[PDB]
RNA sequence: AUGGUGAACUAUGCCUGAAUAGGGUGAAGCCAGAGGAAACUCUGGUGGAGGCUCGUAGCGGUUCUGACGUGCAAAUCGAUC
RNA sequence: UUCAAAUGAGAACUUUGAAGACUGAAGUGGGGAAAGGUUCCACGUCAACAGCAGUUGGACGUGGGUUAGUCGAUCCUAAGAGAUGGGGAAGCUCCGUUUCAAAGGCCUGAUUUUAUGCAGGCCACCAUCGAAAGGGAAUCCGGUUAAGAUUCCGGAACCUGGAUAUGGAUUCUUCACGGUAACGUAACUGAAUGUGGAGACGUCGGCGCGAGCCCUGGGAGGAGUUAUCUUUUCUUCUUAACAGCUUAUCACCCCGGAAUUGGUUUAUCCGGAGAUGGGGUCUUAUGGCUGGAAGAGGCCAGCACCUUUGCUGGCUCCGGUGCGCUUGUGACGGCCCGUGAAAAUCCACAGGAAGGAAUAGUUUUCAUGCCAGGUCGUACUGAUAACCGCAGCAGGUCUCCAAGGUGAACAGCCUCUAGUUGAUAGAAUAAUGUAGAUAAGGGAAGUCGGCAAAAUAGAUCCGUAACUUCGGGAUAAGGAUUGGCUCUAAGGGUCGGGUACGAUCAACUUAGAACUGGUACGGACAAGGGGAAUCUGACUGUCUAAUUAAAACAUAGCAUUGCGAUGGUCAGAAAGUGAUGUUGACGCAAU
């Protein structure tokens, strides 16, 4: 909120680092069920609620 | 600059050019203040200059807080007439 | 130039509130805004700051007193009654 | 951010052992009304402050510059 | 026709947040935050501001020489020197008449 | 039904007192040796305005007996006191306005205020502005005193109970019409949340016993038994008579 | 019926902050003159009060029974007030 | 909105230029608070999203970006929350916040076996939490990035905690001198203890003084216009924190002693309780000169040239004005049955514990010098697409700065600085619509009803009724003028007179007179319709958010009622329990 507490800022940074798609080499692996990143979050879609 | 140079000679001033009331334009207090600070401060130079004595000063000072004084010239004709009242009455008693 | 006739100080209230109430206040607000002699410094500086408190601007004495006036009615007969009972025992 | 007036007092701070450096600024101004002259300033650097002397008469300003201590390393202009 | 902002994150016009408008050397108007003014110290007796003391904020007196904070009378930085003139009069003439009272209590023994 | 408005003041949430600007609790001095065996003198430093009250306060500054210091206390200022006045307190004090004496020490017909119910409660009776009690008689054995409470009731108290001479300042206060709903708003912001008062007539059968009906009217007697029970009591409570006096 | 959750909306009190062009009317208080025995009254000033008034921002939400009414909007838009 | 160009496979929509417009500084600008959380920035890419398109994107994939002793938090307390000791409760837990408490660690003397025993004295406030808008130790200018700066760079300061060294000062009168005094100063001893000031405070009204802005004349430069006129129109001439020196209202001291009462403010308050007068002290918001600091910044010209680019000179000056606007401040005044926070923190004074001059002893409240200054926040929007409303929603949302003209005006209209030009478009001009206008004659004959529209409107002069609680009603009702040009008149200042006049400078105000024209003139804008009665509530105020704003609720005023504390009214499951109550009948409670 432009001037922050560290426990909030530490939770913004965890959500910044989950913000990327799958790495491609994961699909290539034997018995892979996973297709795409289903938990992708977006600041225009779902607000993370702190 | 030409519109304001026209006003300085009085143009565009007439009644159709006036919208706010005569107070809104120039409040009447500011005019009294100017009248009196000018009168009240002209007496203080005469008292200091000895051409009026603090007995007549103290009289005129309180007339100016009422009026009996139209402007700086009426007061100067007033002193000269009032001061001349001190000469005659003294001279007649002498 | 007396301006108003009856209402005086209560002209501030305008036409509202009814004539008696406006006239009954004019009784007191001429007392609380009035200027009184000072029983100490010998001048009249005394004015009211608040209900109960009366402040000299000369000798800086503050003086307790009546709400709307310096000396309450029933007070000036207490300090005589107290002056009398004091002499009773000492005389 | 201070100023010195007497020449002598200025000669002290130059030796005061906190002063590593100084400088000489030359400013061309004019005095009274008509005619110019050459004005110089000497700025000695303390630890906590900066002292300056103003010489408006150039007959003095030259005798002063030579008088600076040799250890003090001066940056002219 | 220039306009200027606060230099701090307080958007609001409160008592500490005052602004003064300054022309910098670089030609621009810029706002300058100003600290609240200092009140003169008061006589603990008559209340009138007691002259000779420098008017600062409270913790800015810790940085100042003692001549700013004092005068050289008794009760120097405290009472207004006409409140010291009285309490000398009152200390002398109360303990003056108070001696005259203690001789009368020796006389009232021998008089009765 | 609902819980009515006077039942709602007991839990004391928004109904508490507005205490911020009040100078303190105005009391008399603790009863000690120096005061009950003799007198002790203070001086009144400044007589000042207290918020929420109607009468001014005085601050008199005593000297602590057993330790070096000053102690200053809050007296409701009697009328006629002035800053710079010596205020004497104790059994052997003198009868003058502002001096606090025991009641046994003053003749009958003496006008005192801020008198105590029991000795050492630091004041109870006649603390409002303009009030006083009169001393109408004594009972020197099994010591008591007969005084007239400001309402006109006659109470009998101990003779060691102190009281301060004179009338309380701030007399004449209610003589002045209040004149508008604003001035009554500025009165009760410094006191408590009592105001304004909705007539129980004008509300619903839930809000009050007087509520309901296709006309505004009470419907049953407006005098209620003293032996009524919580929330039944609204209106004139256990009145012996009613109606305009003659 | 039992056991739990909510005053970010809204209701009301407190604490501590902030916000409000320009005009009209011209109360006490005060100053000079005029009258008269008086108590006082009459004229010219001065001052700048009020839960005064016209009216912007602000807060509302009277009329059109306007627009809209599968709307921009699950309460909004315009004029008026 | 339009033309062209560039990109591209593809352009009403991307980018640059050229035009045309708009928001108009109460902005469609320049910044923050809550909230979001990476939306900021760069490069690539165009499946989906952007209710048309898309080469653009707040999208997509990959990266980079937030720097502090001084700015905030952190600390203090407010309104309140909440342990402990205790007290209830089968119990979850409740009361209460210094309370029925053995509630604690200090200042150094005594020690020169060794450090701290034993020593006298003290001080009784006895958790903690609670504000990024209140209180508060200290930082400014210039430059810098694709994106960060009161943080980075360069320079100039300052505060705090700690260590000690040097110079001065003081000391033989051991702990300074001067002035009648206000008080002065580079310094110039001070424990327990106590007291005083600061922190520290409402609002309105005019008055004064400042700062930035506005206007503006001489001069030095750059740009735009020139068919003709125009000593012309626009633009740059700037000065930070900090430091030293001098300055003023109010306050004060000395001298003298007032009737022939004087001084005096816009506002009538002041004087034998000592006024005017003559001479001094003081604070230093504020202003003034000097240092910062011209070496910076700006504006011009002159030379070199893929680069990198510099280099090189010059000028950066002297003034005027105000009922101007914005904010700060000071002295006064008004208002109240309203008198408008607390604390940490810092200082002074009273006192005199002690400790120390002479062969020499101190003082870090005088100077200078020396060392350290941690932790988390810092990007960007703050909204007609970054917040909330299912969304890229015409809604909702606290705050600062604020240019010229017109005008009473922060209204309306128009412009300069900055910012956009986004909302699907093209061609046609049927009906019915929606929003905006106009009508011959008549003038509510329409309708439940003048609903809706029109009429009125600004200012100046003339004039105003019944009634009235004498305050009002009153802009009552009603009438007359208003443009342009050219003149006349009145209103102020600074200034020299041996112990009447002259000159110069500078204002927006009012009144009057001639002339003038398609009788037009508050020329657009902006801007009351008025009168004779009745019912009803006195008034201001409040309420069904989203069908009711009322004659309903409220109010002042009036009256009644309980209550003297071992109490009135109420709460709790209980209580060593609680609200009124920091109360006391001129009060509290119930009507």
């Amino acid at each position: 909120a432009a001037q922050k507490s560290f426990r909030i800022k530490q939770k913004m940074a965890k959500a910044k680092k989950q913000n990327r798609p799958l790495p491609q080499w994961i699909r290539l692996r034997t018995n892979n069920t996973i297709r795409y990143n289903a938990k992708r979050r977006n600041w225009r879609r779902t607000k993370m609620n702190i | 600059r030409a519109h304001a140079q026209s006003k300085r000679e009085g143009r565009h001033s007439g009644y159709g050019k006036r919208k706010g009331t005569r107070e809104a334009r120039l409040p009447s207090q500011v005019v009294w203040i100017r009248r009196l600070r000018v009168l009240r401060r002209l007496l203080a130079k005469y008292r200091d200059a000895g051409k009026i004595d603090k007995h007549l000063y103290h009289v005129l000072y309180k007339e100016s807080k009422g009026n009996a004084f139209k402007h700086k010239r009426a007061l100067v004709e007033h002193i000269i007439q009032a001061k001349a009242d001190a000469q005659r009455e003294k001279a007649l008693n002498e | 130039a007396k301006r108003t006739k009856k209402v005086g100080i209560t002209g501030k209230y305008g036409v509202r509130y009814g004539s008696s109430l406006r006239r009954q206040v004019k009784k007191l607000e001429i007392q609380q805004h009035a200027r009184y002699d000072c029983s100490f410094c010998g001048k009249k500086t005394v004015k009211r700051g608040a209900a109960g408190i009366w402040t000299c601007s000369c000798c800086k004495k503050t003086v307790a007193g009546g709400a709307y006036t310096v000396s309450t009615a029933a007070a000036a007969t207490v300090r005589s009654t107290i002056r009398r009972l004091r002499e009773m025992v000492e005389a | 951010a201070r100023e010195i007036t007497d020449i002598k007092q200025f000669l002290e701070l130059t030796r005061r052992a906190d002063v590593k450096t100084a400088t000489v600024k030359i400013n061309k101004k004019l005095n009274k009304a008509g005619k110019p002259f050459r004005q110089t300033k000497f700025k000695v650097r303390g630890s906590s402050s900066l002292y300056t002397l103003v010489i408006n008469d150039a007959g003095k300003a030259k005798k002063l510059i030579q008088s600076l201590p040799p250890t003090l390393k001066v940056n002219r202009l | 026709a220039q306009r200027v902002t606060f230099r701090r994150r307080n958007p609001y016009n409160t008592r500490s947040n005052k602004i003064k408008v300054v022309k910098t050397p670089g030609g621009i108007l810029r706002a300058q935050h100003v600290k609240k003014l200092a009140t003169r110290p008061k006589c603990g007796d008559c209340g009138s501001a007691l002259q000779g003391i420098s008017t600062l904020r409270p913790r800015q007196y810790a940085t100042v020489s003692k001549t700013h904070k004092t005068v050289s009378r008794a009760y120097g930085g405290s009472r207004c020197a006409n409140c010291v003139k009285e309490r000398i009069i009152r200390a002398f003439l109360i303990e003056e008449q108070k001696i005259v009272k203690k001789v009368v209590k020796e006389q009232t023994e021998a008089a009765k | 039904g609902r819980v009515i408005r006077n039942q709602r003041k007991g839990a004391g949430s928004i109904f508490t007192s507005h205490t911020r600007l009040r100078q303190g609790a105005a009391k008399l001095r603790t009863l000690d040796y120096a005061e009950r065996h003799g007198y002790i003198r203070g001086i009144v430093k400044q007589i000042v305005h207290d918020s929420g009250r109607g009468a001014p306060l005085a601050k008199v500054v005593f000297r602590d007996p057993y330790k070096y210091r000053l102690r200053e206390e809050i007296f409701i200022a009697n009328e006629g006191v002035h800053t710079g006045q010596f205020i004497y307190a104790g059994k052997k004090a003198s009868l003058n306005v502002g001096n606090v004496l025991p009641l046994g020490s003053v003749p009958e017909g003496t006008i005192v205020s801020n008198v105590e119910e029991k000795p050492g409660d630091r004041g109870a009776l006649a603390r409002a502005s303009g009030n006083y009690v009169i001393i109408i008689g004594h009972n020197p054995d099994e010591n008591k005193t007969r005084v007239r409470l400001p309402s006109g009731a006659k109470k009998v108290i101990s003779s060691d109970a102190r009281g301060v001479i004179g009338v309380i300042a701030g007399g004449g206060r209610v003589d002045k019409p209040l004149l508008k709903a604003g001035r009554a708003f500025h009165k009760y912001r410094l006191k408590r949340n009592s105001w304004p008062k909705t007539r129980g007539v004008a509300m619903n059968p839930v809000d009050h016993p007087h509520g309901g009906g296709n006309h505004q009217h009470i419907g049953k007697a407006s005098t209620i038994s003293r032996g009524a029970v919580s929330g039944q009591k609204a209106g004139l409570i256990a009145a012996r008579r009613t109606g305009l006096l003659r």
